[PDB]
């Protein structure tokens, strides 16, 4: 047809692109509410970034007042105790949604070919989610937020020739001080733009080959449009998190915290108990397996090697866990050996929890020891099992 | 002649809306 | 308001028609320039004004090849006067409808609409024909939806081979296509156009047939603007031979076709066209591609032999294509692709069937019927009745009643059918064929049966 | 009118230096108008016969190449330039007539500019 | 020294096609006097006279009715019938059409050969149409022959004997055409709009009916389905042309005689199997097809609702084309114009059908698989526009033409007597045409917002395609497209 006269609105170069790539992209009919989590994950880094746009206003990134400016803004300022509530909260539900996210990948294998740009983009995504959200925690000057990063940038002591200046050029000094907390602000505010800009190219690695479904099949013969099925659908999980998270914000804001960030940081002395927040924690159980500097700082290294290496191992050809049963049930214990982690991770270290850590963590890499030697078996199936 | 009775409830709407965000019953 | 079942009040109602009017009478009316105004008064209040010219393919001969049709698709484009968008509006605001028609004899053009807008029509046909702008993207523009007409040309197998048997059968100007090949369009253009149409429109050569208005007006709004014509003197229309000839195309697949045609008596010779149309319904026959309705030709000989005694037969019927001093007479068929030499054979066996006397009178008193019933109700439609005024005036001037073609059908015997068939097939044969042609045999074997 | 060279000296004036700035890089002043400025001049351009906008184009691309290279045409090349000899204003104006015909009878446009 | 401006090739075609628009800068007066671009209503009730219609009831309630044009030398007689397959039950659908195949099939006095010979002795022409709601068998005979016509139609109705080999033979030949439904692709697309819009009510069923049925049919059944609905109440003989009233109503008495007298009455039968429309579309994707066919239509209105001649104007104003038509970019039509001028369908059509409680409005299109997005878009604007803003030009000329219609399309005596006989059957009487338009110019602008906000606006609509139709709009983005949340 020849466009002489202007049509939809939508097709007209102002609105083609958004049209292409958000009302008329075409999306597999038999997408589960477990594809909606990308979105959530989005609306928790807008939230995120407007409400910590919103508390920067009133923050003062200093040691002698910054603690004193987190409790100006929850008695001083006008909805000031809702802003807060909803950033601390909201980087849990940014972590619950994110780990959702990733089991829907890992369990329909979504990782695998031609998909493995999007998994790498995405394993980078939660790096910088990580280190954004650990630098925020620093931001209260608690006594969580000064041992935590007393650690943290103390891991870079592990290297043996230059570990120790690593240390000194973070810090800013021989100490964590006030150096730490201001270029700790800076990086706060800078990251979370970082990571809208990987979100936006982890949304385009996926739309070159569009979404993976739940048989794991070639979808081309049953896609709708995006608006407004998957809309709708997107709109009843972003009702649901708002209940969930509106529960968290009003009747339990400080669930998922520690009473210890409540005193000010006292260079001195070290709480008995010092954990980070509890999406770190099966990080912290397996740096904690380790009886070593560097081993510790190397497992953690290899957490997300193995993370990275995951897409391109050679594997059978069938993706969906429901139609792999080895594979699922391997998904399962994996689930609860991270959850072990996680729960191991807020326990001091002692009998039995140390055992009990160096082998929830020997399972964690097993997992992913096991998945190319699963491919390589199940190669053989078709030719195994004939009708 | 719909043009106008469009306009016209569209301003009907604009007004509602903005009572409804600001709500200035205390300065009326 | 009130349903439908429910006359409205208040309605005027005029008062009714008797239920016998008086027929009314021919007016033709010659400009000095030569140009003739003709019209009837009709009872119903719907009016055709049509302009009939005797150009055509017959006149493209050497340099204009394909400006007959393209003349046909550029009708009542933009004139010197008006715009095409213009012209499009002026016949929408009063309801009419336009046509145009190309031959290769004779072009008309028409508009139809209630009689009170006879001014408006008169005015648009007359503009729309003496003063085209013949605009280069309005040209090009009906050039490009021509090469689409040509090509779905293939996908009407009678019109394909009725066409080709046209070309194959005469060596004149009747031989030029009506249907220019692709080659021939990418020289065609609107200076062209001009030159061609500004030889061949004269007045002398034109007629301004009006069915259903009053001849005073129509004389007065269309004397003013057809008067400046010169007179341009009347030349005349060159001759064309009936040859012999074979159309092959040899596509393949399946779904053959094929005419056999043979050579008979123009409109000019006014006891033997008749001949030619009594023989042609005698013949008769069926598309054989689609039924419903009796009496349409399921009990003539073609149809009764063909389609009642061997299956397996796509379309086998009778045509007929006679022009000012010569004509074609031939018999379609379509069979299938290795049962050609079959049915060519049962075709010119019923050509000589009835070529030697083997047709009874009831078959002969049939076809009679049939010719008087299908000429009398096609007079029924008031665009044949507009047209037929207008070729006739354009080719005798006179507009003869349809009483004399009426006993010409009605003075046939059966020693006329024999003989006029057997001097219509002791003369050379045109054969066509479209599909598979490797199986379907020879000119010279089909020539021999005869 | 005060654009009229044979009455105003100050429409002179401007057609002189119109013309020499025309002329040094061998361009008409038809060849300024854009098809990307409006649907009309696109229009116009399209109804053109083909060696006429084939001349123009050619001119675009000498004028371009003397402008990426700082230079100005020949003085015996600049003696036969015609700047102010029209192809396109006509057909232009033509244009512009069938489309407010179009417009005064309710029609719809032949054509439309994308909204960007 | 520049060149002259004839010089260079260039140069001189730029002066030729400069000349020839000067030569359209000015216009000849002569021939712009009367026609006008601007459409105006007209009353020119004169020239609308026409002969009388004569009706006449018969004492069993047969009615009889005629339109005399003695200076004809032919004539159309002919039965219309208020039967049709929405009449028929869930076994016996397929029952009229089957009769219609077996109706020349030769009577007691006549045998197949006699009655094809009789006819075309005198060079007559035999015609039977079957619909959902009407059936008529016609005779085009010359003037002599209306007595001959009419005891021809009157045997064949009355007399029919449907022998069983004359059965079992029309009974492949209907099922061969079952089999054979293809090439006919607008007739499969409207059946399934049927199908699906009229989905559990009697208007929904085809004509044709199942092969069970046709396999099942039997002597006695069309028998029972003669006696059941040919009956005198729900006929109508009508004659155009040279024919005389009294002579048709004469010969009508004596030949019509055993007729059934069954006490069934159509509007009872419409009023216990009523017809409703479903919202629905059913989509036949076939990707080898080269063109897409669909069908977007709504709830119309029956003959006899008052707003039938107002969806009548709003279906001239949509209007119809294909790309043969030379003018389709200049037309008042917006839809038209919409697809001409952006070469976005081979053929575009609206409808209007109308029934005895309900009818379909709605738009055919036949276009290529990757303009259908557009297509769809354009037809939805333009129909959705018809509820917003009508332009008093384009309901004006809409009037003009369908005026211009009506009274252009009834020439000749067989389509006189078709609109007789459809007319007495839907209205009960033949609207004559002064009526008829004066309730066309009672249509205007606002009339028709009022209607189309009454059967468009925010309305369910039914959908039937077929071809590569992977890309025409869902039937939520159909349904959406029914309202304009700017208003
Ligand atoms: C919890 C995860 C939270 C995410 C919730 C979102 C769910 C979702 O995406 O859709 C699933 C679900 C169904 O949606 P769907 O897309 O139609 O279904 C897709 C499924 O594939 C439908 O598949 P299906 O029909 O097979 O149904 C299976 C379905 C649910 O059905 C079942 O699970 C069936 C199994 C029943 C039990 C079988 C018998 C047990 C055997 C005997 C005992 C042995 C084990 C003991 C277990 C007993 C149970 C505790 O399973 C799941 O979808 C997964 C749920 C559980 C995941 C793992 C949970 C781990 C958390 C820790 C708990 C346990 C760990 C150990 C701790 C020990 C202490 C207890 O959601 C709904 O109900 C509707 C969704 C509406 C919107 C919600 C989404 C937005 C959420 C907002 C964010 C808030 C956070
Ligand atoms: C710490 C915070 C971080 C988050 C923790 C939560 C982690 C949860 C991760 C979930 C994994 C996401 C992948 C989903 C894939 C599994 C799924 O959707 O359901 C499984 C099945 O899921 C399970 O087997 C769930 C196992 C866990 C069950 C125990 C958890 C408690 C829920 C039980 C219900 C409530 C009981 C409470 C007591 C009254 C079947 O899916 P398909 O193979 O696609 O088949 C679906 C289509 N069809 C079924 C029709 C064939
Ligand atoms: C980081 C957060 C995570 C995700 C959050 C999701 C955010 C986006 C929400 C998901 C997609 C919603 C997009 C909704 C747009 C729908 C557009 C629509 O329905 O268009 C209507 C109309 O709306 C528009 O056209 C508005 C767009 C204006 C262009 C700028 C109807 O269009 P039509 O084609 O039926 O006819 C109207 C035609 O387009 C106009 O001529
Ligand atoms: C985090 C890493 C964990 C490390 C674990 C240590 C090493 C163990 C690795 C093996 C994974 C442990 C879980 C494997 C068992 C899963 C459960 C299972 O598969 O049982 C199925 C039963 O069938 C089986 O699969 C048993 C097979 C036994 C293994 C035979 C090996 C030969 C096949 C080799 C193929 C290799 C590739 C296979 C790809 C799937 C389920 O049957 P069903 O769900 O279809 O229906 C029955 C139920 O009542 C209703 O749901
Ligand atoms: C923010 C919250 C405000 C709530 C209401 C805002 C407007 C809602 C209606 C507007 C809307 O969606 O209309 C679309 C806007 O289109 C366009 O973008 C072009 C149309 C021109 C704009 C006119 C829209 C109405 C003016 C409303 C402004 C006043 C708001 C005051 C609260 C076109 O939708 P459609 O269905 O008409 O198109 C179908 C044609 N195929
Ligand atoms: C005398 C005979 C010599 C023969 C040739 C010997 C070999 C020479 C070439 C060796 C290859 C290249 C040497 C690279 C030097 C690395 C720095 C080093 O060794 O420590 C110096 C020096 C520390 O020396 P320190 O004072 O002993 O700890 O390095 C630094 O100052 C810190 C820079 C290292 C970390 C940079 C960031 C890394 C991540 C970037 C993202
Ligand atoms: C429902 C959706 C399920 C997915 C997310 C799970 C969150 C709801 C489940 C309830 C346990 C959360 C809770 O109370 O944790 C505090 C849990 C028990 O309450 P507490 O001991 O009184 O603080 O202790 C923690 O602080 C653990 C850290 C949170 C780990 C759960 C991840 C969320
Ligand atoms: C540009 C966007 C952002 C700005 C300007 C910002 C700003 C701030 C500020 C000023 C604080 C200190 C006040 C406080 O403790 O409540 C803070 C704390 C924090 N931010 Fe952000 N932030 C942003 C995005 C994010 C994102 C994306 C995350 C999660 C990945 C995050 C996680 C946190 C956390 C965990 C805290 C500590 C909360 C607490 O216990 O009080 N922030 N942020
Ligand atoms: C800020 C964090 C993230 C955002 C905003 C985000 C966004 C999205 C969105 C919108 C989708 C498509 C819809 C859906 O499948 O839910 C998607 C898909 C996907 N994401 Fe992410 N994502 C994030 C983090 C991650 C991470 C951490 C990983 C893995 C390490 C990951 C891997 C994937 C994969 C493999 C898919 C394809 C899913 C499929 O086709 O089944 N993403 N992401
Ligand atoms: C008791 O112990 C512990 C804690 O305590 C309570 C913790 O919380 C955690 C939680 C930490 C985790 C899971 C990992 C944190 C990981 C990273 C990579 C953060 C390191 C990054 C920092 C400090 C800032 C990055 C600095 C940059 C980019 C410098 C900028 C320079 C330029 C632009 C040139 C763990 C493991 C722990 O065991
Ligand atoms: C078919 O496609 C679609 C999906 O299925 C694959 C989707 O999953 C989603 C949802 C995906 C998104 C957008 C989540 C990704 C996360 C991001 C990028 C969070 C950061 C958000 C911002 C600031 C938006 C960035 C974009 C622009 C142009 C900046 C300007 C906009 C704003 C200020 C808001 C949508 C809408 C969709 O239709
Ligand atoms: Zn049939």
């Amino acid at each position: 047809t020849i466009r002489n006269q202007r049509f939809s609105l939508l097709k007209q170069p102002i609105s083609s692109t958004l049209n292409q790539h958000l009302v008329d992209y075409p999306t597999p009919s038999n997408l589960s509410y477990w594809w909606g989590f990308g979105s959530l994950a989005g609306i928790c880094l807008v939230i995120q970034i407007v409400t910590g746009v919103f508390l920067a206003m009133h923050y003062t990134p200093h040691v002698d007042l910054a603690f004193n400016s987190v409790e100006h803004i929850m008695r001083d300022v006008e909805g000031g105790w809702l802003l807060r509530y909803m950033h601390a909260n909201g980087a849990s539900m940014f972590f619950i949604v994110v780990y959702l996210h990733i089991f829907r990948g890992l369990y329909y294998a979504s990782y695998s070919s031609p998909r493995e740009f999007v998994w790498c983009l995405g394993v980078v995504i939660f790096l910088l989610m990580i280190v954004t959200a650990f630098i925020g925690y620093v931001l209260p000057w608690g006594q969580m937020s000064f041992w935590g990063a007393t650690v943290i940038t103390s891991l870079a002591s592990a290297i043996p020739v230059v570990g120790d200046t690593i240390v000194t050029w973070l810090w800013g000094g021989f100490s964590v001080d006030n150096a730490t907390l201001n270029r700790f602000f800076s990086l706060h505010y800078l990251l979370p733009f970082i990571l809208v800009g990987a979100s936006l190219l982890h949304l385009a690695a996926l739309h070159q080959y569009g979404s993976n479904n739940p048989l794991g099949v070639h979808s081309e013969m049953d896609k709708i449009a995006f608006y407004p099925y998957f809309y709708v659908k997107d709109l009843v999980g972003w009702v649901a998190f708002a209940i969930f998270f509106s529960i968290w914000i009003f009747y339990a804001p400080n669930v998922l915290g520690h009473p210890d960030n409540y005193i000010p940081a006292n260079p001195m002395s070290t709480p008995p108990h010092i954990v980070p927040e509890w999406y770190f924690l099966p990080i912290y159980a397996i740096l904690r397996s380790i009886p070593d500097k560097a081993g510790g700082v190397a497992a953690i290294a290899l957490v997300f090697i193995c993370l990275l290496a995951l897409p391109f191992f050679k594997s059978m050809y069938v993706r969906s866990s429901s139609f792999r049963p080895i594979y699922q049930g391997m998904f399962w214990l994996l689930l609860a050996d991270c959850l072990l982690l996680g729960w191991i991770g807020c326990q001091p270290v002692e009998a039995p929890f140390v055992t009990i850590g160096q082998i929830s963590s020997l399972v964690f890499f097993l997992f992913f020891a096991i998945t190319p030697i699963l491919g390589r078996v199940g190669r053989g199936i078709p030719n195994s099992y004939t009708d | 002649t719909i043009d106008i009775q469009a306009a016209a409830g569209w301003g009907i709407a604009a007004a509602a809306g903005a009572i409804w965000v600001v709500q200035p019953f205390g300065w009326i | 308001l009130t349903s439908l079942d429910m006359p409205l009040q208040g309605v005027s109602l005029p008062p009714p028609l008797a239920d016998k009017v008086e027929p009314s009478k021919l007016q033709i009316t010659t400009l000095p320039n030569g140009l003739k105004i003709a019209s009837e008064t009709t009872p119903n209040p719907a009016a055709s004004i049509g302009l009939y010219v005797d150009c055509g393919s017959i006149y493209e001969a050497p340099y204009f090849h394909g400006a007959t049709h393209l003349l046909e698709r550029m009708a009542f484009k933009s004139t010197l006067n008006r715009t095409h968008f213009r012209l499009v509006r002026e016949i929408e605001a009063i309801g009419g409808n336009t046509s145009a028609s190309a031959s290769r004899e004779q072009m008309s053009y028409t508009i139809d609409a209630l009689k009170t807008y006879v001014p408006e029509m008169v005015e648009v046909l007359i503009d729309s024909v003496r003063n085209p702008a013949f605009l280069d993207w309005e040209v090009n523009e009906e050039l490009r939806k021509m090469k689409v007409e040509i090509a779905e040309l293939a996908k009407n197998p009678m019109g394909f081979l009725l066409e080709a048997i046209h070309s194959a059968g005469y060596s004149g100007p009747l031989a030029s296509p009506l249907y220019a090949p692709e080659s021939a369009l990418d020289r065609l253009n609107g200076e062209l156009l001009e030159e061609f149409m500004t030889e061949n429109f004269t007045a002398a050569r034109m007629v301004l047939a009006a069915s259903g208005v009053e001849h005073e007006e129509l004389l007065k709004v269309a004397e003013p603007l057809t008067s400046d014509l010169p007179n341009v003197p009347p030349q005349l229309a060159p001759k064309s031979q009936y040859v012999g000839g074979d159309f092959r195309q040899h596509t393949g697949g399946e779904a053959t076709h094929f005419a056999v045609a043979f050579e008979v008596p123009g409109w000019n010779n006014e006891k033997e066209a008749v001949t030619a149309t009594v023989l042609q319904m005698l013949m008769g026959g069926g598309g054989s591609f689609s039924a419903g309705g009796p009496g349409k030709g399921m009990h003539s000989w073609l149809y009764r032999r063909v389609l009642n005694e061997y299956q397996e037969v796509q379309s086998c019927t009778a045509f007929t294509s006679i022009f000012n001093d010569t004509g074609l007479f031939g018999i379609y068929g379509c069979s299938s692709p290795q049962f050609a030499a079959k049915a060519i054979e049962l075709a010119a066996k019923e050509l000589k069937d009835v070529a030697g006397g083997k047709v009874n009178q009831a078959h002969l008193d049939r076809a009679k019927a049939a010719t008087k019933s299908a000429v009398l109700m096609n007079l029924e439609s008031r665009m044949i009745a507009a047209e037929d005024i207008g070729r006739q005036i354009l080719t005798y001037g006179e507009r003869k009643p349809v009483d004399q073609f009426l006993k010409s059908v009605d003075q046939l015997t059966l020693k006329d059918i024999a003989d006029f068939t057997s001097k219509v097939i002791s003369k050379p044969l045109t054969m066509g064929s479209f599909g598979d042609v490797l199986a379907v045999p020879s000119y010279d074997t089909i020539s021999s049966k005869f | 009118r005060l654009v009229d060279p044979r009455k105003n000296f100050l429409a002179r004036m401007h057609m002189k230096s119109v013309s020499n700035r025309l002329r040094r890089y061998g361009l008409r002043y038809d060849d300024l108008y854009d098809p990307l400025y409006d649907l009309d001049i696109k229009e116009a351009l399209n109804r053109l016969p083909r060696e006429i906008v084939d001349a123009r184009n050619q001119r675009l691309m000498r004028a371009m190449d003397l402008s990426m290279k700082h230079e100005y045409l020949p003085d015996n090349l600049q003696a036969v330039q015609t700047p102010f000899r029209s192809y396109l204003q006509d057909m232009l104006a033509l244009v512009k007539r069938e489309r407010a015909e179009r417009e005064a009878l309710g029609a719809l446009p032949l054509y439309q500019r994308t909204i960007p | 020294s520049p060149p002259p401006p004839h010089l260079m090739p260039y140069d001189h075609a730029a002066e030729i096609i400069k000349n020839k628009i000067k030569k359209l800068e000015n216009p000849d007066k002569r021939f712009l006097k009367y026609a006008s671009p601007h459409p105006i209503l007209a009353s020119h009730n004169h020239i609308l006279s026409a002969p009388e219609t004569r009706v006449t009831t018969l004492p069993n309630g047969l009615r009889v009715a005629t339109e005399s044009n003695l200076s004809a030398k032919t004539a159309t007689v002919g039965v219309w019938i208020d039967a049709g397959s929405r009449f028929e039950s869930d076994e016996t659908n397929g029952t009229a059409h089957f009769l219609e195949h077996m109706i020349f099939k030769g009577t007691d006095r006549r045998t197949v050969r006699a009655l094809e010979e009789e006819i075309e002795d005198i060079g007559g022409h035999l015609n039977a149409y079957t619909s959902r709601e009407q059936t008529t068998y016609y005779a085009k005979v010359l003037d002599s022959n209306v007595n001959q016509a009419l005891d021809v139609l009157a045997d064949i109705l009355q007399n029919s004997k449907f022998e069983e080999q004359r059965i079992n033979r029309e009974r492949d030949v209907i099922l061969r055409e079952m089999q054979e439904v293809e090439g006919q692709t607008d007739e499969v697309v409207l059946d399934h709009l049927h199908a699906t819009a009229f989905q559990y009510t009697p208007l929904g069923r085809t004509i044709l009916g199942p092969a069970q049925n046709v396999k099942s049919i039997t002597r006695e059944d069309l028998q029972n389905y003669i006696k059941t609905h040919y009956t005198a109440s729900r006929m109508v003989i009508a004659a155009a042309g040279a024919v005389k009233h009294e002579e048709v109503v004469e010969q009508v008495k004596k030949l019509f005689t055993k007729l059934s007298s069954d006490p069934t009455t159509t509007s009872q039968l419409v009023a216990n199997e009523p017809a409703s429309f479903t919202g629905s579309e059913v989509r036949m994707i076939d990707d080898d097809l080269p063109l897409a066919q669909f069908a977007v239509a709504f709830e119309g209105a029956s003959w006899t609702d008052p707003d039938s001649v107002a969806l009548m104007v709003m279906q001239t104003m949509l209007g119809s084309w294909n790309k043969n038509v030379g003018g389709g970019k200049h037309v008042g039509s917006d839809l038209t114009q919409r697809v001409a001028i952006n070469e976005i369908a081979e053929s575009i059509m609206a409808f209007n059908t109308n029934y005895k409680d309900t009818g379909l409005f709605g738009v055919y299109a036949v276009a290529k698989a990757d303009c259908l997005d557009d297509l769809s878009y354009a037809i939805m604007y333009e129909v959705t526009k018809l509820a917003y803003r009508v332009s008093d030009a384009d309901v004006t000329r809409a009037r003009n033409q369908l005026k211009s219609s009506l009274l252009l399309h009834m020439d000749g005596t067989s389509p006189i007597a078709e609109d007789i006989g459809r007319q007495l059957l839907t209205y009960g009487r033949r609207i004559p045409t002064a009526e008829l338009f004066a309730r066309i110019d009672a249509v205007d602008a606002s009339t028709v917002k009022r209607v189309a906000n009454k059967y468009i606006y925010d309305k369910d609509i039914a959908i039937s395609a077929i071809g590569p139709i992977q890309d025409l709009p869902d039937y939520n983005k159909f349904r959406r497209r029914t309202y304009w949340n700017r208003y």
